[PDB]
């Protein structure tokens, strides 16, 4: 009743200087569970919410390992972001290899972009479905980045993606200022409370459904999950 | 024969003797076995002859003996069998014939169900398909007619399971849910409002007769024709954006907007104007524009129920103007259709003048005046959009070999659009907004030179156009301009000589010949100029060039000696009126009366005639006498030189056919025999033949009999020659000055026309201006077009025998037109086919 | 019931303004629609339980196996025609015996799944599988759906009356389970899915213990199993 | 049908695309005109600079394709970039295949028949330039050709290419009907009355810009504004 | 639809300049006409009638770029048939190679079909040689033909005319005669291209063989 | 009003107006972005961009619109950013090319010409959209003076004194074209630059941009670089002064 005929094709360009099946594969991000990404002065911290088709089934994985240095989480498509992964890890090992110096998440980040814009701009071809939240340690520091269906990419002090995104980017914009100088342990409780406000007031945060992922000047990228994630939790206060 | 039998017993139905019924029964009624073939033969009897049609008085003799019967075993027979489909046909007549004296109600929910089991929509998981399903086919049209018969009376039952049909459909009416039940659908959606409007027509505006009114008690009251749109709106609305194409939602829309504008014109008009301002979404322009020119008559002339009415015009026809463009045809052809049709319905003159000289207007009428200001930048603009597709429409031909040379049958639709609905506007804008129009029209096409073949042809009907509304000031600027130009250029004397023309002498030769066709009075005051730029480009050695001044001879014979109607406006004599004598926002919409039509005449007057006979022996004669001694062994000429020669005697022909008397000549002696008289009928068409003048048609048949015999004999080869002779044979056999194709053309536009702009709830009685002139026209046409009777003669049989001749020549090409005239000469002559045969 | 058609549904690979991708939902969902296979996952072992439906007395019913061996201590149960599991199980059989010529060792249950998935993803595939056995972390049974999403399941159904079956299985499950109780439940459940007595024909299945390999039970061993119930 | 959306054959036997690449040509709204004379070819083509900010030298439809071969492109500015690429590949190439410069008809040819190539295949768009090439061949004297969209390419005494090509080839025409063989004067001076009497301009030197082959210097030779001046004050008086 | 745009094609070689095509017992006569659209056009730039080989040459009506493509192969085919037999191309041969190449543009998607129909006049083994193509890649032996604008009346004509026994040179003013039916104005040696092929092999007649001919007729 | 016809979904295919639809799309991309402004000085080219900042979440110097495709060339972009990082990949793999294959950086013109191309090649078929980006490429030799070129999606490329490429780009080239380029240093144009961005942006529209300055000069020593930190503030700050 309202069709559009410039929605079929990536290719296609609208009257309006618009491609739609780009805007429509960013709505594809939102589709995934929310996952929080913050960084300080010496670690950068990945915190993110599984979800299970069960109580049986296990949970969903969105932290990922790319490197002993870089660590994503994914929200979208799943199989864009193994994808993804496989692509990252190619390309790190190849840096150790050629180089034997770890490659400058920078330059990965611009490799992602790269990757995702052939598909924007070829028939046949969707963009991919997936958004990466990247952790990672280079010569420079702690980053944290941000990647689009777009093909667009974003370096973040905190970044927030997924379904129930905004009220965890409200929190993390407001406490900003003090996650540069927080300790590891503040570090992630921030995150755990920005990712709090996500889920909703009947719900709370639970050692099997959240996963969190560190990277630092010392310490190699680590998933902590289940268990691992109780001494974190048992720190953060109870939901306002 | 089968039709025509059934037809036959239909007609003479409602006059069968009053016991016939009864008789009836007794005959078919044996036959009547479910399980033998002669069920469906006593029923396909019954269909036929049962009366419906009897007086209430004599109803016992009639549909009481055979309704409980038939209705019974409609009920009873659960299987789909192929009487039912008769039976229901039957029922839905004595429905429609007996409005108030059948209960229909214990039946209605049967009714309905088998209607919906009828349009075999899918619904469940396992949806198999039952065989004979398909079979029984309920026909949409015999149910639409059911159950609008047995709508109205104090029960509501039947609307109630009609508002229950359209809300169990409606998820299959959305664009989205296309499939094979869309074309049952459709029909319901378009016939339904269709037989209420008629419905309402015969209870309220029709006039009395012997067949029995109405039942005031079941006469549908203003709730129940309020009831039936709303039940429909939702349905209609989800069609007009249908995949299959809106044309049944915008005829459906038309029907209800007379019943109900309120309701229904707001919705569309609320889908309309996002349409025209979207860009993503194409679809919706086509379809909202198609619904608006449904609705059209309704919006502008109605104010009792539709109050902003008027309003919305001027801004819909703005936003509409982009529309025209060559990128999209469709968008552009639409588009137009909407431009002629609201322009025919309002008076195009500016009244802004009169709020502030007289109070005492309404509301809505001041809004109105105030809006006609931006009528004259609505024409300009017109003409700037056309101007843009004109130029965008130049042929620019990429062959070196070959130039094109023709018209593609989309580019001729657009340029018969464009001069339509240029024509329209130009005829109801005021005489001060005409004029800028001409100073425009004028100036584009003398200050550049177009292609005639394509683009010039376009700007040549646009010209035409503009003289035909106000031919005095728009042949004063023209006529001289086109001839001071053709003069100038062909002052070398070698021009004639040369081969290839200059083209801008061409566009000027074709702008000179679309301008000239218009009334005859108006061209006589430039005759002179006129006939000394035809001395010089007729004998032109360039095939274009004479060509185009052949044209001008046709257009000018053709227009000084036919009876045609000038004004074509949609109020009588109006557009010119002193400011204020007249108050053009009263005649919007407006439809026209017959009895005061006022119809201006153009008939051919003495002066005219004497012009288009010194035509005819200043040019015709002439190649006459020439052709005549090739014909002889003298004067031997070219091929080209016969060539020119025969297309000045055929424009000739055609321009003066009117004023040329019919062949006449000594009956055949052998014929069959009838003690009856066998005569011609006669037609006075105006016009009165001059009978002194020698008959230069009688003339023309000699020489070209003549020159036939001549060019078969020696120049076989001359193709090009033999088809003019064939169509001058033809012309000289069938002529009167009217052509059968071009009259076919105009009754079909006729009814294009009529369908859009046609009021099915008030009748013929409200018809616009224009079309009843053009049916007045058409039937001037119809009495020249119609010969019958005409005796074979001696030389009409010489020249059948002459295309024979050239039926059954070498050349196939020739042989295949001479073989169509052929054909098309043995049907005129009584009893001349049998004479041909041996 | 009524058609529901929009017009971002059936686009193959085009986003929908959600942001869904509604044909390949669309294939997933009929891919789902083939026989109940069963899995439970216990300490003592992984039992896998599915119905043959063999239409003929004539017919082998060896010949239809909806259980097949991956590799000694692998084995996987599959809802649908076996001809569309046929390249995925080749797939999961040859990585198995590839990575074994690498690196000398058994591949965890995990990680054969994984392989199966890449294969997937290089498209919806058209089968689910269910992958049991016992690998070094011990008794394990995962999940592979059409659209290639893996995920360890304690118990798991997969099939026509899947759904139905889950949340039977929820209310029976419990982490003590021993392997034989596990048998005896879901064939329970796969009773009242089937609606029908029972018998070696009807039911096909099979335990991976963490002594002992891949075991389909003999027709005999499975009419012992039934007559308990 | 897709008859009019790609190149392939409509009902009356024509391919729409080629006649809308055509409209292309004159959508740039600027016209070229290529005049032969006995010893010399000429060309001159309006140019418009629409920005102050825009640098002069930078716009330009004259082109070198090879030291004696120079030509003028009337279309869209970026298809025509593309086209003289192309054509001065093909130059080099055949020097280094065969030993001896491209004739101007030859490489005319070549442009012509990769034309083609995308009037018949549908995922190439046709491009939307016109392409006149001016040489002095040894053997047969000053040559002017003309390339088009279709594929077709032919010599001209005179030619035009543009908005006012159809005007432009009607003065031309008269021209070479009457008069004689003309001086490199007398050609330079058609050129520019026939693009000024169609634009009715009154040409700056600014506005003109001129490209000339002689026999006597057969290299392509761009003239300079006081050149272009020179000529143009000639034209004015007389 | 492929055979839809078969049709298609041999609509644009029917709106083609007229060409006409006589087989005589010592030679066969091609003829066209070229007529240039102005008088700018330079009329010994183009040339409709091509040499494909010493003995063999071509004439076509309809699209010119097109009828360039077909030209180029008949001329690489003919060459790569005397590398490997040291002999000149047989005629009929030719035709057959040349008509499989329009043959595979019809197969193909994406590709248009020829526009082109195309007139093969060889001499081989002391007998004469004349064949038409379609775009279809249909091929026919013809012992007269004519293509293009009034074509249907072209070919009766010629039926009158031609005689089983005729000299070249009265083959040549008979395809003259066919031409000048449908020239619409006057026929000059510019105007009209004519090529003969005899024992000595193809040629193109000079404008100044062609003048003598017209001035005969 | 909307067409309907399907002439405009491709860039394969011509309208009969005579125009590729979606070209001219492709424009309306780069005329909806934030404006970007090169000015060529006798000196060298300085390049402005105002880089919108959409989040205080993002890092400053994120979604950068100004790169260095080599080290004597800048690129100024303005459209899609993701078409315009490909467009710059592109570009440096040209100059490399040239630089390895002729042994000598590459001319401004030759760079200009070769992307122009590369970008026209998108335009011209069906399965390839054309590129959404505009951009202007600038640097400085001594044996060629400071140049500036601007190639668009439809891959026509001019040089121009001066240039401007967004939703402001008249109102930019209004306010550019009272200056005098040619007999001005860099030094002074880069405070003008920052000056036109100020007046150019619209604070009710766009909430906060960050300005974004680069030079390629003889003060460079013919090498695009950042204009440093400090002469951004101090042009910041005449920029803001200037305003008010």
């Amino acid at each position: 009743m309202f069709r559009n005929q410039y929605d079929n094709d990536v290719t296609v360009w609208s009257p309006q200087g618009r491609i739609h099946q780009i805007e429509y594969a960013m709505e594809a991000v939102k589709q995934g569970s929310a996952t929080v990404g913050l960084k300080s002065k010496t670690h950068a911290v990945l915190v993110a919410l599984k979800r299970a088709q069960s109580e049986l089934a296990a949970h969903q994985k969105k932290i990922l390992h790319v490197d002993n240095h870089i660590g994503i989480s994914i929200a979208g498509l799943t199989a864009d972001a193994r994808l993804l992964c496989n692509f990252m890890r190619q390309e790190c090992l190849d840096s150790r290899f050629v180089f034997d110096r770890p490659l400058p998440v920078s330059r990965l980040v611009s490799l992602i972009g790269s990757k995702t814009q052939i598909p924007t701009q070829r028939y046949g071809r969707r963009p991919y479905g997936v958004g990466l939240l990247i952790a990672g340690y280079d010569d420079m520091g702690p980053h944290i980045f941000q990647t689009c269906p777009s093909a667009n990419y974003f370096d973040c002090r905190a970044m927030s993606i997924g379904a129930r995104s905004q009220s965890a980017r409200t929190y993390l914009e407001r406490h900003m200022s003090e996650f540069m100088e927080c300790n590891l342990n503040e570090l992630v409780k921030h995150g755990l409370r920005a990712l709090r406000e996500t889920l909703p007031a009947e719900q709370d945060l639970t050692t099997k459904n959240v996963s969190i992922g560190i990277v630092g000047k010392d310490l190699e990228f680590t998933i902590y999950d289940d268990d691992d994630v109780s001494p974190f939790l048992e720190g953060l206060e109870e939901r306002p | 024969v089968e039709n025509i039998l059934k037809t036959l017993v239909k007609s003479c139905r409602p006059y069968f003797p009053a016991d016939a019924t009864a008789e009836m029964l007794e005959e078919w009624r044996p036959l009547m076995c479910p399980f033998d073939v002669t069920m469906q033969k006593a029923i396909t009897y019954f269909e036929i002859f049962l009366p419906t049609s009897l007086p209430p008085e004599l109803h016992h003799k009639g549909f009481k003996l055979w309704f409980d019967e038939l209705i019974g075993l409609w009920v009873s027979v659960q299987n789909l069998p192929q009487w039912e489909g008769q039976l229901v046909n039957l029922f839905a007549r004595l429905a429609t014939d007996n409005i108030g004296y059948i209960d229909w109600d214990p039946y209605v929910p049967k009714i309905f169900t088998r209607i919906l089991r009828s349009l075999n929509l899918p619904v469940g998981s396992s949806q198999v398909l039952v065989p004979r399903f398909l079979t029984n086919a309920y026909d949409i049209g015999h149910a639409v007619i059911w159950i609008t018969a047995m709508m109205g009376g104090p029960s509501k039952l039947v609307q109630k399971h009609l508002a229950g049909l359209f809300n169990s459909i409606t998820s299959f009416y959305h664009p989205s849910n296309n499939g094979r039940w869309l074309n049952k659908l459709m029909k319901l959606l378009q016939r339904l409002p269709n037989s209420v409007v008629r419905r309402l027509h015969r209870e309220r505006y029709k006039k009395p007769s012997w067949l029995t009114p109405v039942p005031d008690s079941h006469k549908l009251t203003d709730q129940d024709v309020t009831d039936f749109v709303q039940c429909i709106i939702q349905p209609v609305l989800l069609a007009m954006f249908s995949k299959t194409g809106s044309l049944e939602a915008a005829q459906a829309l038309q029907n209800l907007a007379l019943m109900r504008p309120e309701l229904v014109i707001p919705p569309v008009l609320e889908r309309t104007y996002p349409a025209l301002e979207t860009l993503t979404e194409p679809h919706q322009l086509t379809a909202t524009l198609s619904c608006v020119i449904g609705v059209a008559r309704s919006l502008v002339s109605g104010g009792r129920w539709f109050p902003e009415g008027p309003t919305h015009m001027l801004p819909l026809l703005m936003r509409a103007l982009p529309g025209v463009d060559p990128n999209d045809f469709s968008k552009c052809m639409i588009t137009f259709q909407f431009i002629a049709t609201f322009s025919t319905l309002v008076p195009l003159v500016d009244c802004s003048s009169v709020l502030q000289e007289r109070n005492d207007l309404t509301e809505v009428e001041r809004e109105l005046c105030s809006a006609t200001a931006e009528f004259e930048d609505f024409v300009l603009q017109f003409m700037d959009r056309c101007f843009g597709l004109i130029e965008s429409s130049t042929l620019e031909q990429t062959r070196e070999e070959t130039e094109t040379e023709k018209m593609t049958h989309l580019e001729s639709l657009v340029e018969l659009g464009l001069s339509s609905t240029f024509s329209t506007i130009l005829t109801q804008c005021s005489k001060e907004i005409f004029m800028v129009a001409l100073q425009k029209v004028f100036n584009f096409s003398t200050s550049h030179i177009f292609e005639t073949r394509v683009a010039g042809r376009m700007v040549a009907d646009m010209c035409r156009a503009a003289v035909k509304c106000c031919p005095e000031e728009s042949l004063k600027l023209f006529v001289p301009h086109c001839c001071s130009v053709i003069t100038q250029l062909t002052m070398n004397d070698d021009v004639l000589n040369d081969e290839e023309l200059d083209k801008e002498l061409l566009w000027n030769l074709q702008l000179l010949s679309e301008i000239t066709r218009v009334d005859g009075r108006k061209l006589l005051l430039y005759r002179e100029q006129l006939v000394k730029i035809l001395q010089r480009t007729l004998h032109l050695t360039c095939k274009q060039g004479y060509t185009l001044s052949c044209n001008l001879l046709h257009h000018l014979l053709r227009s000084t000696t036919l009876i045609y109607p000038t004004e074509y406006c949609s109020v009588p004599g109006g557009f010119d009126k002193p400011p204020s004598e007249y108050f053009p926002i009263k005649d919007w919409g407006k439809p026209g009366d017959l009895w005061n039509l006022g119809i201006q005449w153009h008939v051919p007057s003495s002066e005219e005639v004497s012009f288009a006979f010194y035509l005819l022996d200043s040019f015709l004669q002439p190649e006459l006498v020439k052709l005549q001694h090739c014909g002889d062994g003298k004067l031997e000429m070219s091929r080209d030189d016969i060539l020119q020669s025969l297309t000045i005697v055929h424009n000739c022909i055609l321009g003066s056919g009117n004023l040329l008397p019919p062949l006449k000549g000594e009956p055949v002696t052998n014929l069959v025999p009838s003690m009856v008289s066998l005569e011609e009928t006669k037609l006075y068409t105006g016009l009165e033949y001059d009978l002194s003048r020698e008959n230069h048609r009688e003339v023309i048949a000699t020489v070209i009999r003549k020159l036939l015999n001549h060019i078969l004999d020696n120049s076989e080869d001359d193709t090009k020659s033999l088809f003019l002779i064939i169509k001058i044979i033809g012309d000289l056999l069938q002529f009167q000055g009217s052509h059968k194709h071009e009259f076919d053309s105009r009754w079909k536009s006729f009814n294009l026309v009529k369908k859009s702009m046609e009021n099915r709830l008030h009748g013929k009685k409200q018809h616009i201006r224009a079309l009843l002139i053009d049916r007045v026209m058409l039937q001037h046409e119809l009495r020249t077009l119609t010969v019958e009777g005409c005796e074979y003669k001696k030389i009409h049989q010489d020249m059948i025998r002459d295309l024979l001749r050239l039926s059954t020549s070498s050349y196939s090409q020739v042989r295949n037109k001479a073989q169509q005239t052929f054909f098309a000469a043995l049907g005129a002559y009584n009893f001349c086919c049998r004479d041909i045969i041996p | 019931m009524f058609l529901t058609r929009s017009e971002y549904d059936r686009g193959v690979n085009t986003f929908s303004p959600e942001g869904r991708l509604f044909q390949v939902e669309y294939a997933i969902e009929a891919i789902k629609l083939g026989s109940t296979a069963i899995g439970i996952q216990t300490s003592e072992g992984v039992c896998l339980a599915v119905e043959k439906r063999i239409t003929s007395p004539l017919m082998e019913p060896s010949s239809i196996e909806k259980i097949v061996e991956i590799d000694a201590h692998i084995g996987c149960a599959m809802s649908g025609l076996i001809a569309d599991a046929k390249t995925l199980i080749d797939k999961a059989r040859v990585e198995t015996q590839n990575h074994w010529f690498t690196y000398n060792e058994t591949m965890t249950v995990e990680s054969v799944t994984q392989a199966v998935s890449n294969l997937a993803l290089q498209r919806p595939f058209g089968v689910a599988l269910l992958f049991g056995g016992v690998d070094e972390k011990g008794p394990q049974l995962f999940h592979m759906d059409p659209s290639g999403t893996f995920v360890q399941c304690d118990a798991r159904a997969i099939g026509s009356a899947s759904e139905g079956a889950q949340s039977s299985l929820q209310e029976v499950y419990h982490k003590s389970m021993t392997l034989k109780e596990a048998i005896k439940s879901s064939l329970i459940i796969l009773k009242q899915v089937m609606e029908e007595k029972l018998n070696a024909t009807n039911i096909e299945l099979a335990t991976v213990q963490p002594g002992q390999n891949f075991h389909m039970f003999t027709k005999e061993e499975l009419e012992e199993v039934i007559k308990d119930i | 049908g897709f008859d009019r959306h790609i190149t392939i054959f409509s009902p009356e036997g024509r391919l729409y695309q080629v006649e809308y690449a055509f409209k292309a040509i004159n959508q740039g709204g600027l016209t070229s005109v290529a005049v032969r004379g006995k010893d010399c070819a000429v060309i001159v083509t309006q140019k418009k600079v629409p920005d102050k900010l825009l640098d002069s030298s930078t716009v330009t439809h004259l082109f070198k394709i090879t030291e004696n071969i120079g030509c003028v492109m009337t279309g869209m500015t970026a298809d025509s970039r593309s086209q003289v690429q192309r054509a001065r590949y093909e130059a080099a190439n055949w020097k280094y295949k065969y030993g001896y410069e491209i004739p101007v008809d030859m490489l005319c040819k070549r442009i012509a028949d990769i034309s083609q190539v995308y009037t018949q295949n549908a995922e190439m768009r046709p491009l939307g330039c016109c392409m006149i090439l001016i040489g002095i061949d040894e053997e047969q004297g000053p040559q002017v050709y003309k390339c088009d969209p279709a594929g077709y390419y032919c010599g001209f005494k005179a030619t035009a290419a543009g908005v006012k090509q159809t005007e432009s080839t009607s003065f031309l025409e008269k021209k070479v009907k009457k008069k004689f063989d003309w001086t490199f004067e007398q050609t330079v001076e058609t050129a520019i009355t026939c693009l000024s009497t169609v634009l009715s301009i009154d040409f700056k030197p600014s506005e003109i810009e001129v490209g000339v082959v002689t026999v006597e210097n057969p290299k392509f030779r761009i003239l300079t504004e006081a050149e272009i001046d020179a000529h143009l004050v000639a034209l004015a008086e007389r | 639809g492929k055979l839809v745009q078969i049709e298609y094609a041999l609509a644009a070689v029917a709106g083609g300049a007229p060409s006409v095509g006589i087989k005589a017992a010592n030679g066969v006569v091609l003829a066209t006409e070229k007529k240039q659209k102005s008088i700018l056009y330079d009329e010994r730039s183009v040339h409709k009638v091509e040499p494909i080989t010493k003995h063999i040459g071509l004439v076509y009506s309809g699209m010119g770029p097109d009828y360039r493509v077909l030209v180029h192969r008949a001329r690489k085919l003919a060459q790569q048939y005397y590398l490997v037999y040291q002999e000149p191309i047989p005629t009929a041969q030719l035709v057959q190679r040349v008509a499989s190449v329009m043959q595979e543009y019809t197969q193909s998607g994406g590709v248009r079909p020829f526009g082109v129909s195309l007139l093969i006049c060889g001499w081989n083994e002391g007998r004469p040689y004349l064949f038409q193509s379609d775009p279809s890649g249909a091929y026919f032996a013809w012992k007269a033909t004519a293509m293009g604008k009034n074509y249907v009346n072209g070919k009766t004509f010629l039926e009158k005319r031609y005689n089983e026994d005729l000299e070249l040179e009265d083959a040549i003013h008979t395809a003259i005669l066919t031409l000048k039916e449908s020239f619409e104005g006057q026929m000059t040696e510019d105007n009209i291209e004519v090529g003969i092929c005899n024992e000595a092999g193809f040629r193109r007649l000079t404008p100044t063989e062609v003048k003598d001919y017209l001035a005969a007729i | 009003s909307s067409i309907g016809t399907g002439y405009d979904l491709s860039a394969s295919t011509f309208s009969p107006d005579g125009r590729v639809f979606q070209v001219e799309y492709a424009m309306k991309a780069v005329e909806n972005s934030s404006t970007a402004i090169g000015i060529r000085c006798k000196d060298g080219v300085v390049f402005g961009v105002e880089k919108l900042v959409l989040s205080k979440l993002y890092e400053e110097g994120s979604n950068k619109r100004l790169f260095n495709v080599d080290r004597h060339v800048g690129m100024a972009v303005a459209g899609l950013l993701a078409d315009a990082r490909s467009l710059a990949d592109i570009a440096r793999e040209e100059a490399s090319n040239f630089r390895s294959n002729f042994g000598y950086n590459i001319p401004l013109k030759h760079l200009a010409d070769r992307v122009a191309m590369y970008v026209h090649a998108y335009t011209l078929y069906s399965a390839v959209r054309p590129f959404g980006c505009s951009f202007m490429l600038g640097s400085y030799s001594v044996n060629d003076g400071a140049q500036l070129y601007m190639i668009d999606p439809s891959g026509v490329s001019y040089g121009y004194w001066g240039c401007a490429i967004g939703k402001a780009r008249q109102a930019a080239k209004t306010e550019i074209e009272k200056l005098q380029m040619k007999e001005m240093t860099c030094r002074d144009i880069v405070k003008e630059v920052a000056k036109i961005i100020y007046i150019v942006h619209d604070e009710v529209k766009d909430k906060a941009f960050e300005l974004e300055l680069s030079w390629v000069g003889e003060l460079t020593n013919g090498r695009h670089e950042i204009v440093p930190k400090d002469i951004r503030e101090e042009a910041e700050k005449y920029a803001k002064e200037s305003l008010k």
